[PDB]
């Protein structure tokens, strides 16, 4: 039925039409299809597999129902019958536009990025006016720094959301994305109320009534419960930054509740927030989204956090059916849910200042200092003292790191101190530096064992992605990653499309500045490389200023950082995570806050270290920073002593007091609730 | 088959 | 330096002086680029990352290294970090032929065979004479039946072969591919004895000395203690054929040892071989091949089987340490080791006739029958019998199966016999028909359930698999899969690469003189469809005369082959599991057996079904049999009717005879050698 | 990373 097609929005009205379509006429492969492709809206993957198959057996050159089951394919996780099905779409009809489309995005989900680009070129060529095909490609320029026609691109990108926005649709690009585009804060902030829209009405459709919410402590015995959700339990940045906090929450005030989205993945982040919640809840087992919120109902939860927004593995169904009465958006998720369930951004006064509430969709509450935590003292307490080698003295040329380096050092007949303790070239020396030059894993010297920490993957496997605190000391030189001994590194470790041809303007200036010295990337990926040193060389500066290395596992990417002597941050994004990466390795970052969330994070990380000296308030002043600190050794030598002393003084990395002052914020949060208020700002 | 996998037998 | 380059076969000696080289010169990019190639051979795989990145780090751009790189990610199974390394060594590079054939051989990895086939194209276009590019080209042609230039392809990849084999070298032509192509059993042969050779090169290198074996049965309580090696103990045609062998073995004569090279993949055909084998050996957790040797030595085994051969997930390295003093190939590898270190291939008398002893480089052990076992009875006894539903007398249109067939039959007002039950056409029929006619999922008669045979895997996905028998009635049509109602349907279900030039020209034949009738096929994979369908078209036949479809799950695969009336064997390289699938639906087989071991299996298993009349001496008479088949209906009838009946009355699905008889045989290889003689011809 | 995998943030 024609109609059937048209009833959008109406999904199980749609379906019951298209079933009555085949109860008049069994042989209808239109029918099949679109039955199919209804029944995958609703989660109903291997029903909608089996009538896009009936389809294709009626009608067997049927492209657009291949193309359909493709996608149910991706879905299902079978990708390589996803490509299978793409493919055949194009063989049928090579002017396919969907199809071309379809195939790029699996191309672009295993990275390999120019594949994804070409596919997606051809699907512009054959269809000029395809707004997911434009975006996705637009991402996939922003991944490898393509800033081919780059200001017409976004001006072509701000176009297409106004479009959208305007006719109602869920718009091309997505919210997470749209930090990185020059939107107006209206435009994001829509486009993330459209796909918290999405969520509404994937759940409205099951007719739920609302739930009815506690309104005293006293089921609890006078705990808070406090549900935490998310889909990175597991070897992920939302592990490394939070997986302490579930167990340092006061048992007295506090029953925490930890509601994992994805199944074990066999990692100690895991095992720990699995052993240290009061109850942990694993509703990847309970894929049905009123089943999950049923439970989370019945655990009795005042606050459910929202630990994803919009990012991989995020059930924002289960919020949309409002099972708790006070739900925030936490920590893994730079911006806003644009979202009406969701009442408060867990947030700070640096990163989200009271100005721009309109930004947001929910109510701001802060933190007292950063809302930004990490787990670094827990994870790496191997980098909290470090030792030289002298080859007059360089605090970031040869460096030893290690739980058991103070007895080391008390096992050599030299050693001074300057506190930094300072290895003169001996035989001990010599020795350390000839395992480097020969890429040699380890030796032993009077009885310790001294790791390359190039070769921490061979030592201990644990130990390098951060499950497991390293027990040999470490070496780490400049010589490991090609990084000059005798000049300033600037370094950032962020993926490349925090990049912009303008950061990259920024950065060429302050090189040029600064003759002795070289800017320290990664290949984030290694296609990007190309890119930016062409672009660089464009900029006019010579090859060997830009140093490239690849990526490393987890506690060598936090343990190199201690080799440059700054990092320079993305103002388009910042470094998170990243951020707190860096500064516990003792590196100052020079920021420039700009005006969403996620370009605002590090001037927030570094106002909690107290670093005020190094946030910028324009491009200028970046530029002057940066130049400043690669030319004033000693006011170099001063910053980086004071972000070496206050990763451990100040806040930032305090895990037990960030607990305790959610707590406070999470008490103030029930109290206004409790007596009957409604969500509003809390400072 | 589509929706899964039929393993074969294939080189090493 | 140039030397240990040159030390090609004295693996630890290149070794032990690029080691020196970087002694001399620590800044030598070639040196650690080349001593991890050599790495990587040794199986040393994160050493051989690591000085790969370290070659990279001297020179960034170094396509060549990247490209090596690549392939030790590729073994480490990191495939987008691959896919990452031989793009960007096409970036630097895009003349490099070698990276462009190494991301090609990505792309045939993930089915991805025209982005393979263009990729290895360009590959041959920037080097001809590349012999590892054109036979893979010619592999992945195979896949698809692309035939262009098929003969000209057949005499340069015979060539290719011929030079290499002069040469000494490893040749281009996998072994297990050697069965497709148009080589000399010499030829075949002598690629299968280098894929021998290189497995003791790789374990010579250990200096282990002979293992002595056990000579009596005193230490073992008097038991021939057997060990059944596998990569494919979980859900793998090998255990859908052998899952029930070890634990039918006789306990009081023999000890059985099952050592999986696989780890545990869930399946119950994993959990039944863990059961039941005496003893069960996880060798996926032993990488090391001298310690997993060494393991099997200190068992005691006195027959050690090897289930692999040139297959995927082989470790011949194993059988190449010799840990045990009778090794024999069983039933997993179509072929000849060509290895001196296997002394027994078990075979049989039609597969393997005295005369082509040639062929083998083992000597020929025979089972009784055939040597090829299905575990059909056992995962499939709901296909035992059926009824059919009457819409005069059909057995393949409308078919049920079911544990409780006969008492849902009894619970029916009438039912005639004429042994195969018949349901006339009255409200049940119609309720059945119409069930299917809207794919709907399953309906109750008479409080029993009965399932459409497409819905399988959402009612009960372990029986869709075969780890599960079916719990309920299952209905299976001819409309199913627009096969029609009113004509002969000829089937093959065997992997499109089965086919060639003269096998479609034969069974086109066959169509041409029997109009009324459609040769079912099935997209494996959907990308050879078309080429098939353009082939066919060029030999005069019109579009609906060739059917296709999905490939299904386990079950609903071989409950379909009762909807056909004749299998046509492919002759290039026949159904093994394949034709058991087929049999034991009760559908005959037309074969023409050839010379390899691959082409003559079915007309094994026809043989011992008692079938003889289904075998051709050539083309002329399988084309002749195959259209008397389609159509002497009474003759067609019988010929039906006498493989239904023989599937259980003949020894071919009998997996305790089978056992006996296979004890019977290693007992005479085992008494054949107590008494000091070497492995001869067992008869 | 080249050996494994980097977890990272990333879109639904
Ligand atoms: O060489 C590296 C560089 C980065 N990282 C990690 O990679 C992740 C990058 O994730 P994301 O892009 O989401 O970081 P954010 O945006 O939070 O800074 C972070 O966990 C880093 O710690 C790594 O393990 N090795
Ligand atoms: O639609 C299908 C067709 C085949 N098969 C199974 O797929 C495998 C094909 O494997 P292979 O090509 O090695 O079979 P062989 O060469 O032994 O006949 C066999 O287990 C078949 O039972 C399947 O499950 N579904
Ligand atoms: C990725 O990782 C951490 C923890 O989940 C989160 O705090 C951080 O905000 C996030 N970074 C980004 O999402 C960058 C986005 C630009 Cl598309
Ligand atoms: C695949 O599966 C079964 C069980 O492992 C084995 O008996 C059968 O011989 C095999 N078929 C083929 O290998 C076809 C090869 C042509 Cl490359």
């Amino acid at each position: 039925l024609a109609n059937i097609k048209r009833e959008q929005g109406n999904i199980e009205e749609a379906v019951r039409l298209y079933r009555k379509a085949l109860e008049v006429f069994p042989e209808f492969a239109a029918a099949h299809s679109n039955l199919a492709s209804v029944l995958q809206q609703q989660g109903k993957l291997q029903e909608a597999l089996m009538h896009y198959k009936e389809a294709i057996r009626i009608s067997p050159t049927f492209a657009d129902a291949y193309s359909n089951m493709g996608n149910t394919l991706k879905e299902m996780q079978d990708v390589q019958g996803a490509l299978q099905c793409y493919t055949r779409a194009i063989q049928i009809n090579p002017a396919f536009a969907d199809a071309h489309s379809n195939l790029a995005s699996i191309h672009k989900d295993s990275g390999n990025i120019p594949e994804a680009i070409a596919s997606y070129r051809t699907a512009l060529k054959l269809k000029p006016d395809f707004p997911d095909a434009y975006c996705n490609l637009a991402h996939c320029l922003q991944i490898v720094c393509d800033w081919t026609d780059y200001d017409e691109r976004m001006k072509k990108l701000v176009s297409i959301v106004a479009d959208q926005l305007e006719k109602n649709r869920l718009p091309s690009v997505h919210p997470h994305h749209s930090m990185l585009y020059p939107l107006s804060h209206g435009f994001r902030k829509a486009i993330a109320e459209r796909h918290g829209n999405l969520c509404l009405d994937k759940i409205n459709v099951l007719h739920k009534p609302p739930y009815e919410h506690p309104k005293d402590l006293k089921l609890s015995d006078g705990r808070l419960r406090v549900g935490y959700v998310s889909s990175d339990f597991g070897n992920h940045p939302t592990s490394h930054l939070m997986q302490s906090i579930p167990g340092m929450h006061n048992p007295d005030k506090f029953e925490v509740f930890c509601y994992a989205l994805s199944p074990d993945d066999g990692t100690n982040f895991r095992v720990k927030v699995m052993a240290e919640a009061n109850h942990f809840i694993d509703l990847s087992q309970i894929p049905c989204n009123g089943k999950a919120a049923d439970r989370i109902h019945q655990d009795g939860i005042h606050i459910l956090v929202n630990m994803n927004g919009y990012t991989k593995g995020a059930r924002n169904e289960l919020f949309a059916l409002r099972p708790a009465p006070i739900q925030a958006m936490w920590l893994g998720y730079p911006g806003t849910s644009g979202a009406l369930f969701m009442d408060y951004i867990i947030t700070d006064q640096e990163t989200s200042p009271a100005e721009v509430a309109e930004q947001y969709s929910e109510k701001l509450a802060y933190m007292p200092h950063t809302f930004f935590i990490g787990d670094h003292a827990n994870m790496f307490p191997h980098l909290k003292k470090k030792a030289v080698i002298d080859f007059h003295i360089y605090d970031n040329r040869i460096v030893l790191n290690g739980i058991d380096l103070k007895a080391f050092l008390d096992s050599l007949p030299d050693v001074k101190i300057v506190n930094m303790p300072v290895i003169p070239m001996n035989t001990i020396a010599e020795a350390v530096i000839e395992m480097i030059n020969r890429g040699q894993i380890q030796i032993t010297i009077n009885g310790f064992s001294i790791s390359n920490g190039l070769a921490t993957t061979q030592i201990n496997n644990k130990a390098a992605t951060g499950e497991e605190v390293p027990r040999t000391i470490i070496v780490t030189t400049r010589s490991q990653y090609g990084l000059p001994e005798d000049a300033i590194v600037y370094c950032n470790f962020n993926q490349l499309y925090k990049i912009d041809p303008s950061t990259l303007q920024m950065w060429a200036n302050i090189l040029k500045r600064v003759p002795n010295s070289v800017l320290w990337l990664l290949r984030f990926p290694a296609v990007g490389e190309p890119n930016i040193q062409q672009y660089a060389q464009n900029m006019g500066l010579p090859q060997n200023r830009i140093i490239f290395s690849p990526v490393a596992p987890k506690e060598e990417h936090v343990r190199r950082g201690q080799l440059a002597d700054v990092c320079l941050d993305t103002p388009l994004c910042n470094g998170h995570t990243t951020g707190m990466d860096v500064l516990w390795a003792g590196t100052p970052m020079v920021t420039m806050p700009g005006e969403t969330l996620a370009s605002r994070v590090a001037a927030s990380q570094l106002t909690c270290l107290g670093c005020l000296e190094l946030i910028a308030k324009n491009r200028q002043e970046y530029e002057d920073i940066a130049v400043k600190l690669g030319t004033d050794l000693e006011y170099l030598k001063k910053v980086r002593g004071k972000v070496w002393k206050q990763r451990i003084s100040s806040p930032l990395f305090n895990t037990k007091q960030y607990t305790m002052e959610l707590e406070r914020l999470y008490l103030q949060m029930w109290e206004h609730y409790a007596a009957g208020n409604k969500p509003d700002h809390m400072i | 088959y589509p929706g899964g996998s039929t393993p074969v037998s294939s080189a090493n």
